[PDB]
């Protein structure tokens, strides 16, 4: 569903 | 008219 | 890639390498 | 990465995102060696394939990653491809040496295959040359020694620069090049000055007007290069369009001009109705003040037919003509009819006399034939002295008639308006309809006041001639301008249309030599920027599609 | 660059690392021309100054060196030098020379 | 009339009187930069309001906080000329009061413990000079207002463009200044959805419950309820009459017409009707309906009725059903529709949908998404609607309230969502996007104010985060406080906006029109390419506001505007023009300003109507405009008037005589091209002009104007001296005014700016009277050209096309010859090696090129330079560099061996000549001074102290008058003063007290008029002694001044100012040039050819006009040169002055003998005439013109050819054209290369002039050679001439020894493409 790996790390 | 017109015809544009 | 184009003055040109190739490949 | 001057540095992006990769590649290879926790090697491998992806690709996996700048690096992908990129802006379009750029002026003594450059530009293109040729005779020993002497400006250096550029040709370019005749090969000629001269007849083939052009030009180097400019590129071989097959070369503005007023005819002109030898006594007549440029003669004419078969015949017989007439002729090359000659020579009857000399006689009498075209035409309409004034500009009497007799069934048609009679639309269609009548009608009448003159004969009656106005003149000989345009200015401007197209009811009732109020200028200003901004995205549009096509 | 947005910084970067033509053209118009001139001595001193400026070879040499292939001693290389230059110092055979300084 | 005007009246040929004279028109720039400065006490605009905006700053836990208190700008550390000099900002330091009050932690919170005051310096803000411009980085600059859309909403549509049916779908946009976007759209299936910030569409009923609204209230809000009760165990709908106006209708004393007007019936009135169940069967329920006894619910709201539904609602016992209306034409379902494709149910689940759009792939809480909300919209820090946002929202929904509020809130999102509606029923229209009021003007105040607001913001938070932690015992707010922020947002937006342009400087219409430009672009604007027709069209709004003709021609074509003459901007940021007012039928000449909102309701007629005696309308139906449509109205129904002719037309526009009977094309090219005019060496006025030249040579600054009247005391080249008058005099005050002139100044396109005087010793003068003339200024009148003898006639070919022939009288006069200043500059650094020095020790380099240079290395003062004249002198250490085995020989042989530094010195450019006038040299400080340097600070000082003791002796002066003059009032004999000597005076002895005080204090205030001398001396020298602070690693600099004089010849640029732009094709003799009966020869012919197709017959006019104004100018000189009496004169000038029937009254009788004398002598060189636009000079009266000046009504000459002396068969238009020499010179458009630099990566040749670059070879040109069939030179262009590294060396090698013959390799290009393919992971090789 989102693609930014900041994101996916939080 | 003239320039898209021919743009079209040359690209062999599916009329709508 | 700076080669002669296969029109006008360098048609000849492209040409006889093409000739050269099929004698070669012979 | 190479420094500037201050100290500073300057890099590529690709350092930062090899930078990047790096890092990302250590710290991955320290967290295996440390025995990491799963959650924090995905991390870093996630970080390793998205600096890789950025490194090749920049923006197509996500957000694009930004330097110092807050503007996306340029990767490989963006370095390979686009309008910027190294295929179109480095390997099928580059920037060549032996080149030069100038602004353009206008040789009027120029051969067809002949342009003028300046001494020392091509002094800075033919320098190699020069070295060699100061070599070559001993004037330099070496070639630090003619490099000193070129940059002295010695006497013998522009005798050699003569001597270079004798018979090598050169090429001239205008931007954008349309069509092949957009660059040419030209003979050089020096001149002092800093502007190329270039002949006129080639402006046509560049698209070129003298209001600020520049021009770039290009030294052929090798022998092959320079017989192919000789050859193929030369002006005295390109003079049919490759579009259609028609000349390319025509005359056009002062050469037509003078082509039609030397061929023109007026009733009871000095000299009418004498017997001339030729056109050499046609010419000894108008030197001498005998005999006026329109005036009607019979001349003795000897005219030679090519036939198709190759027959050459010669018939001398009388004509009757004008002095004009035969003074042209002298200059018309053996193999063409004098029919070509003996009528009022507008745009399209000297298209024909190019084009008829080219299939009848070939290349090189066309050319001379195209020049001393060129020449007469200049110096005749020099002694024209064909000039525009505020007389000039004469307004029909019935234009304010007919405008009172518009405006006056329009108060008829709106009081049947407010009767119901007619819709609103009905009203706006006929309004409109009724103006385009009044703006043809006023035109009509314009033309015919322009075009016609009452001129006393020699049996003194009253005779019907047509009219030597100057606007008349350059409008009907084809040279600048048009019916339209000397309706603007001598009769009415017409309805204009809105910004999104609609036209307005009221239109311009004005034209050019009364001047407009505000209203109708704003009116006309909402279709000026039109056509401007039409004409600015339509070249981008041409331009595209030009390059699909090739 | 400026407030343009087609053109960039790195399209206005020179190759200061390159030879200009010019240059190269002098340095095969002196080899020529120092040829010419080295070929007006005697074969003896012409290839002791050959050989110790390594004109023409791959290496620079010493006195040594120059010595032992004509099996003399250094100090007579090295007034054979000092006499190869002295005579290419005679205006009549130097004039050619003078212009590349 | 003026002092500096009755010199030289130009004749008017206007006929309407003014009522409004032309404002000041730099007034865009000032009023905007004074609204950013200037104190508001009521703290909305300027730093005040960002101040208030951003504090006080509050710590998150509340231990403290940070508040305002006030605001002051320091006095500059230098002036406008010294920043320039110097290469600094001209800014003021701004000191901010700032008070860190303190919270106890054991008392309540709100307890004021310590306070703590300082003045906290917050950067340094550019200041304005008082012509409009900055001055930044040491050069001038302009920053251009912007018209961008203003905040709000806004309802458009697609007009039908999007679907494949028509289907217009309608949206709604609200945009703020700072904050999200919120859109809303209709659909094909006609459901109203909702976008914030441009992301995924979601229906648009998410954003009414989020904000806690049932469905029933959304229903309740956006449609109307028709009530069905049961009465009288009937149907029974309450009727509506406005409704009815299928079935048969009930009421039966009143039956209505059955399954088959309206108003006859319901006429009596009835309350009461009975409808089948059918009726009920297709509609949709309003509430929810509960059963306490079942404790469900029966029917849902917005849910489809049915017959089942209806009898449950019958058993129920409910007898009372509303329904909502719903329509095809009128009123529509599309909230119901939207509600029912929606499938949220409550306010979480509207948040949590809410907060998936707005962040994607993150888990959703209430918190979270309950924040998102709040700040996307409803929070100040986050949103603004600012004041013009929220009155133009506020006129867009009719809502009278919250006009001071800059946050969404329910009522307006419902009112924006109802209007949507209503415009897609029927009722409303959509709006104009390209419509002057939906369109604002931004100017330097509002956006400086926006970025010293962010460089606030950047420092807040970081002023929060340090309150936060609690250590602020020793702690003073200027410690908080990082001036760097703010100093790096104000120098950003001055320095690298796109907006913040290069000074336009050629001449004062440049500098006028760059300050009164408005674009489309910059940020928060358009692109050029994204950028559409509709906008760069000419709107019916645009009248008295933007001008429809000055625009550039190209990409930039309707994105770059001009301001109208009388164009203003109100205080909402709105464009406004003035009106006349009419009242009662006549014209008042009371002015009101009107918008285009206020423009559309009212009828305003033209200027060109007449009017009568009484100041009414003359004919009963007047020309007019309402609505933006132009038409014919009655007289009573007139509600304004234009204020002046040349309302419509820029500046620019209005400076074109014979405007009316141009072309607009051509007028946009006249207008552009009078902005690139150089000046020349003697500025010459124009004999036909507008009469605006006044104005814009005023207003413009490049003039010397007097501030204060009186009689000009001293007169030189670089100095005016005026002793003030009398009534003019400020209390104790010195009494002369001092104007020091500028000579010989770089300008920003190399040009030269020079003020020469133009009065003489002892000449009265009044306030704004023009004592020094500027560049491109007469007399106080701007003078962009030359007046020229205009032959229109062929000639030979030499003016085929447009080109221009020209006399070479023309070059021999020099009357367009330039002086172009260049500047140089020679930068010695440190480098690894050592440190570069300026010395004259260069080596290999003779006594020759040595001979203009100094001790010190730098070329003297005055000295002629050509291409490669050295100018500085510098020496860069060099590396050991390796030496081939020939060169080793030829040291050897001559033993020359200096190579220890390597000349890199400062050379004139190539075909560059010119005379050295200036050098400035700058050294960093700790660097010992070279003698040069100290040869110039030595003139410096003797500068200073030389105008100090002037300045302070012209005013000690006057002072020392103003002295006497208090003695006079009592009048006695002062030789018995000089009888003392004056310095003795100061050696006098009184007793008496009365006398002895007096002393006392004179002695005191003497000895007391040396200490402030001494301390303005001493900060000159401070100023001229100082070290300079230069780039890191910078030792010196070396400014080289060069004045180059440029005559004209073949290649330059020539024009007039109607469009007819022109090249110059030869500079033939005077001896073959057209000559009259009087022997007098033309300068330039003109081709005839160019005027009637592209129709700009102005130029015709013009020169017969020009004709007439110099045969009456030589009439004048005739009678002055015969010596004839001043009364014919007189009478002669009268004469002149009463042709035709004119506004203008210029009677001679109050004329003195010596002012006639003065005008006559003005008049010599040709009257000047002014035909103002859209009222300029009839044919008639150029006639009568013509023929006072005994020359042909026609203004056709016979001219006969110089080269044979024949007359031409025809005559020929002989008269005065005004020419101007266009900034396009073929000096600096002519270049030529044949080796030179090349490129680091693509080792091409570079590109341009200036780095000796060569010509592109682009696709185009390969295509032409293609198709030729040239495949050889094809070949040399790629391979040999651009990239081929060894190729090009050989063919130069080759060229150099005769062999014309190429050895073509592989472009470098290609071998750079391999390697990146290579690089991209992709196997790329060239198979053999
Ligand atoms: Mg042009």
């Amino acid at each position: 569903r989102t693609t930014d790996p900041v994101r996916m790390y939080m | 008219g003239g320039l898209p017109r021919v743009a079209d015809l040359f690209e062999a544009r599916k009329p709508k | 890639v700076g080669r002669l184009i296969p029109a006008g003055t360098g048609f000849a040109y492209h040409q006889d390498r093409q000739a050269k190739r099929a004698q070669e490949q012979q | 990465l190479v420094p500037l001057d201050g100290g500073r540095f300057a890099t590529s992006d690709l350092n930062d995102l090899y930078r990047r990769v790096i890092n990302r590649n250590n710290r991955l290879k320290r967290l295996l060696e440390l025995a990491a926790p799963d959650i924090i090697v995905r991390n870093e491998k996630r970080m390793l394939q998205e600096s890789v992806d950025a490194l090749l690709d920049n923006g197509r996996r996500g957000r694009a990653i930004t330097g110092s700048n807050k503007r996306p690096l340029k990767s490989l992908a963006d370095m390979i491809k686009g309008k910027q990129g190294r295929f179109r802006q480095n390997l099928l379009g580059k920037r060549v040496d032996y080149s030069g750029r100038s602004v353009i002026t206008v040789g009027p003594y120029l051969r067809l295959h002949q342009c003028g450059l300046p001494k020392k530009m091509a002094l800075e293109l033919f320098k190699p040359f020069i070295y060699s040729k100061l070599e070559t005779r001993g004037l330099a020993t070496t070639i630090k020694a003619a490099k000193k002497m070129v940059e002295r400006e010695e006497a013998v250096v522009w005798d050699i620069l003569d001597e270079v550029i004798r018979e090598h040709p050169v090429l001239l370019n205008r931007a954008p090049t349309l069509h092949r005749l957009g660059i040419q090969a030209f003979e050089p000629v020096l001149i002092e000055g800093k502007a190329i001269q270039l002949h006129p007849l080639v402006c046509a083939a560049y698209n070129a007007d003298f209001d600020g052009d520049q021009m770039a030009v290009h030294v052929p180097l090798t022998l092959e290069a320079q017989l192919e400019a000789r050859t193929l590129m030369m002006s005295t071989n390109n003079i049919l369009s490759p579009a259609s097959g028609d000349p390319i070369i025509v005359p056009s503005q002062d050469v037509v001009l003078g082509l039609y007023y030397m061929t023109r005819e007026k009733i009871n002109a000095k000299g009418e109705g004498m017997y001339l030898t030729g056109p050499a006594e046609a010419e000894k007549a108008y030197r001498t003040k005998t005999a006026e440029l329109h005036a009607r003669v019979k001349v003795r004419i000897t005219e030679t037919i090519k036939h198709e078969n190759g027959k050459l015949t010669t018939e001398t017989k009388m004509i009757d003509t004008t002095v004009g007439r035969a003074m042209l002729w002298q200059i018309v090359p053996k193999g063409l009819p004098y029919s070509l000659v003996n009528q009022k020579l507008g745009k399209k009857q000297i298209s024909n006399l190019l084009n008829e000399a080219y299939r009848k006689l070939g290349l090189k009498d066309t050319v001379i034939f195209a020049d001393q075209i060129m020449y007469t035409g200049f110096a005749y309409a020099a002694l024209s002295g064909v000039s525009v004034g505020i007389d000039d500009m004469v307004v029909p009497a019935a234009k304010y008639t007919e405008i009172a007799e518009a405006e006056e069934e329009v108060r008829e048609i709106q009081e049947q308006f407010q009767s119901g009679l007619v819709t609103a639309g009905e009203r706006y269609n006929k309004v409109i309809d009724i103006w385009a009548s009044t703006n043809d009608r006023v035109a009509k009448a314009m033309m015919e006041n322009l075009s016609s003159e009452q001129v006393i004969n020699r049996q003194g009656e009253q005779e019907k001639q047509e009219s030597f106005n100057s606007i008349y003149m350059m409008a009907d000989s084809g040279a600048r301008g048009s019916a339209a345009q000397i309706r603007q200015l001598a009769g009415m401007r017409g309805l204009m249309a809105r910004p999104d197209g609609s036209i307005i009811e009221t239109p311009i009732t004005a034209n050019f030599k009364e001047g407009l109020n505000v209203l109708q200028y704003f009116i006309s200003t909402h279709g000026a920027r039109k056509g401007l901004a039409d004409t600015a995205l339509k070249t981008a549009n041409s331009g595209y599609l030009t390059r699909r096509l090739v | 660059i400026g407030d343009d947005e087609d053109s960039h910084l790195g399209d206005f970067i020179e190759d200061t690392t390159l030879e200009l033509p010019l240059d190269s053209a002098t340095a095969t118009s002196l080899k020529a021309a120092t040829r010419d001139v080295l070929a007006g001595l005697t074969p003896r001193e012409a290839k002791v100054l050959r050989m110790r400026f390594g004109i023409d070879m791959n290496t620079d040499h010493t006195l040594e060196e120059v010595g032992k292939q004509f099996d003399v001693t250094r100090e007579r290389i090295r007034q054979i030098e000092a006499k190869a230059l002295r005579k290419l110092r005679h205006p009549s055979r130097s004039e050619v020379l003078r212009s590349f300084l | 009339y003026s002092y500096t005007e009755k010199k030289r009246i130009r004749k008017d040929f206007g006929t309407r009187p003014q009522v409004l004279d032309i404002p000041y028109l730099l007034s865009i720039q000032l009023d905007s930069f004074e609204k950013f400065i200037e104190q508001d006490p009521e703290g909305q605009y300027g730093l005040e309001a960002a101040f208030r905006s951003v504090f006080p700053i509050q710590s998150y836990n509340g231990n403290s906080e940070l508040q305002y208190v006030s605001y002051r700008l320091g006095e500059p550390v230098f002036d406008v000329k010294e920043c320039q000099i110097r290469g600094v900002t001209y800014s003021k330091p701004l000191r901010v009061k700032l008070r860190l009050v303190i919270f106890d932690k054991d008392a309540p919170a709100g307890t004021v413990k310590d306070i703590k005051e300082q003045e906290v310096y917050m950067g340094e803000i550019p200041l304005m000079t008082e012509n409009g411009t900055f001055v930044i980085n040491g050069t001038e600059r302009v920053i251009v207002s912007q018209l961008h859309r203003s905040p709000g909403v806004f309802f458009d549509s697609d007009k039908g463009k999007t679907h494949s049916s028509g289907k217009v779908l309608y949206n709604a946009r609200i945009i703020p200044y700072r904050g999200s976007w919120l859109d809303f759209e209709f659909d094909p299936k006609d459901n109203l959805y909702v976008r914030i910030d441009r992301r995924r569409k979601l229906p648009a009923s998410i954003i009414l419950r989020v904000l806690g609204k049932t469905s029933a209230e959304i229903l309740d809000i956006f449609f109307e309820k028709v009530n069905f009760e049961v009465k009288d165990q009937t149907l029974m709908m309450e009727l509506v009459p406005e409704r009815l106006r299928t079935f048969d209708i009930e009421a039966d004393g009143k039956v209505y017409v059955e399954k088959g007007h309206i108003r006859q019936l319901e006429k009596d009135g009835v309350n009461f009707i009975e409808v089948p169940v059918e009726y009920i069967v297709g509609k949709v329920s309003a509430k929810d309906y509960v059963n306490e006894a079942t404790g469900e619910l029966i029917i849902t709201a917005n849910q489809e009725i049915s017959l089942e539904a209806l009898a449950n609602l019958s058993q129920a016992g409910y007898k009372k059903l509303e329904v909502l209306f719903t329509n095809d034409l009128d009123h529509g379902p599309f909230m119901s529709e939207t509600l029912r494709v929606d499938s949220t149910t409550d306010r979480i689940s509207a948040l949590v949908e809410i907060y998936r759009m707005m962040r994607p792939g993150e888990p959703p809480t209430k918190e979270a998404a309950e924040s998102l909300f709040e700040s996307l919209f409803f929070s100040a820090e986050r949103y603004d609607l600012s004041t013009v946002g929220r009155m133009k929202f506020n006129s867009s929904i009719g809502r009278e309230d919250a006009e001071e509020q800059g946050t969404l809130d329910e009522v307006d999102i419902i009112e924006v969502m109802k209007k949507l509606i209503s415009i897609r029923n029927g009722k409303g229209e959509v709006d104009d996007i390209d419509h002057l009021g939906n369109r604002r003007i931004r100017s330097v105040g509002e956006m400086a104010e926006n970025q010293f607001r962010v460089g606030l913001v950047r420092v807040e938070r970081a002023v929060k985060e340090r309150l936060s932690l609690g250590d602020l015992d020793n702690v003073m707010p200027q410690d908080l406080i990082n001036a760097k922020p703010i100093s790096a947002a104000v120098k950003e937006f001055f320095g690298s906006s796109q907006l913040s342009q290069f000074m336009d400087q050629n001449n004062p219409l440049s500098e006028v029109t760059h300050k009164r430009r408005i674009s489309a672009l910059g940020p928060g604007g358009l692109t050029r390419e994204r950028a559409g027709f509709e906008v760069r069209d000419v709107h019916v709004t645009h009248y008295g506001r933007l001008c429809p003709i000055e625009t550039p021609e190209g990409p930039n074509i309707g994105l770059i505007n001009s301001l109208s003459a009388f164009a203003r901007c109100n205080e909402y940021g709105f464009l406004e023009t003035p009106y006349r007012r009419v009242v009662n039928g006549v014209v008042t000449d009371e002015v009101d300003y009107l918008s285009a909102i206020e423009e559309g309701q009212f009828v305003i007629a033209q200027a060109n109507a007449k009017l009568t005696e009484e100041g009414g309308f003359a004919d009963e139906l007047v020309t007019a405009r309402q609505k933006g449509e132009s038409g014919l109205h009655p007289r009573e129904h007139v509600d304004y008037m234009d204020v002046a002719t040349n309302q419509v037309v820029s500046i620019a526009a209005s400076l074109i005589p014979f405007l009316e009977h141009d072309d607009a094309n051509r007028a946009l090219m006249g207008a552009n091209m009078q902005r690139q005019a150089v000046p020349t060496l003697r500025s010459e006025k124009p004999l036909v002009g507008t009469g605006i030249e006044r104005n814009v040579a005023v207003d413009s600054g490049v003039t010397a104007v007097a501030k204060r009247g009186g009689v000009i005391q001293s007169v030189d080249a670089s100095r005016i001296v005026v002793k003030v008058n009398e009534e003019e005099l400020i209390p104790g005050e010195a009494g002369i005014d001092i104007y020091n002139l500028t000579k010989y100044t770089r300008s920003n396109q190399n040009t030269c700016i020079n003020q020469r005087p133009c009065v003489m010793p002892g000449e009265p003068v009044a306030r704004g009277d023009v004592l020094a003339d500027g560049p491109s200024t007469d007399l106080g009148e701007l003078a962009l050209g030359q007046n020229m003898r205009i032959a229109f006639m062929p000639w030979n070919g030499y003016n085929f096309e447009d080109s221009i022939l020209v006399s070479e009288r023309v070059v021999q006069d020099d009357r367009f010859t330039t002086i172009h200043i260049q500047e140089l500059s020679c930068v010695a650094r440190d480098t690894k090696l050592g440190a570069e020095e300026i010395t004259a020790d260069i080596p290999n380099v003779g006594e020759a090129a040595l001979s203009k240079l100094d001790e010190s290395g730098i070329v003297y003062i005055g000295a002629e330079v050509k291409g490669g004249d050295i100018l500085v002198g510098k020496v860069t250490p060099k590396g050991e560099t390796q030496l081939t085995p020939e060169e080793k020989l030829l040291r050897a042989i001559f033993g020359e061996k200096a190579s220890d530094v390597k000349d890199t010195s400062l050379r004139v450019p190539n075909s560059v000549a010119g005379t050295v006038i200036d050098v400035q040299v700058f050294t960093r400080d700790g660097v010992e001074k070279d003698k040069r340097a100290l040869e110039i600070e030595q003139m410096q000082l003797k500068e200073a102290k030389k105008d100090l003791t002037e300045e302070f002796q012209i005013l000690e002066g006057g002072l020392l008058a103003r002295v006497r003059s208090v003695l006079l009032a009592g009048g006695y004999t002062e030789a018995k003063l000089s009888s003392i000597e004056r310095k003795k005076w100061l050696e006098q002895t009184l007793e008496n007290e009365e006398l002895q005080n007096q002393l006392e204090q004179l002695a005191e205030q003497y000895d007391e008029l040396k200490a402030d001398f001494d301390k303005k001396f001493e900060a000159k020298r401070r100023k001229i002694t100082q070290g300079d602070d230069l780039a890191p690693g910078v030792l010196k600099i070396v400014k080289v001044y060069l004045a180059v004089k440029r005559r004209i010849q073949p290649g330059d640029k020539m024009a007039g100012r109607h469009g007819n732009k022109g090249v110059i094709s030869k500079i033939n003799p005077v001896e073959d040039m057209p000559y009259d009966e009087n022997g007098q020869p033309v300068d330039i012919v003109l081709n005839p050819l160019g005027v009637p197709s592209r129709m700009n017959i102005g130029q015709i006019l013009e020169v017969h006009l020009g004709l007439a104004a110099k045969g009456i100018g030589d009439k004048i000189n005739q009678m002055i040169k015969e010596q004839q009496e001043l009364a014919k004169l007189r009478e002669f000038l009268q004469k002149v002055y009463d042709l035709g029937d004119t506004r203008q009254r210029v009677d001679i009788s109050e004329l003195s003998d010596e002012d006639v004398r003065t005008l006559a002598h003005n008049l010599r060189a040709g009257l000047p005439v002014a035909t103002p636009v859209f009222d300029g000079a009839p044919e008639s009266s150029i006639k009568a013109m013509l023929e006072l000046a005994d020359l042909p009504a026609s203004g056709q000459l016979t001219l006969f050819d110089g080269r044979t002396g024949d007359a031409f068969e025809r005559p020929v238009t002989v008269g005065y054209m005004y020419m101007l020499k266009l900034n396009h010179l073929v000096d600096d458009k002519m270049h030529a290369r044949s080796t030179g630099s090349y490129s680091l990566v693509t080792q091409q040749p570079l590109g341009g002039k200036a780095q000796f670059g060569g010509q592109r070879f682009g696709e185009m040109e390969v295509w032409a050679l293609e198709a030729y069939g040239a495949a050889y030179t094809l070949q040399e262009m790629l391979t040999v001439k651009s990239d081929d590294v060894n190729g090009r060396t050989k063919m130069y090698k080759n060229i150099v020894d005769g062999n014309h013959a190429m050895e073509p390799g592989m472009p470098e290009s290609f071998n750079v493409l391999l390697k990146e393919i290579r690089s991209l992971g992709i196997n790329i090789e060239l198979e053999d």
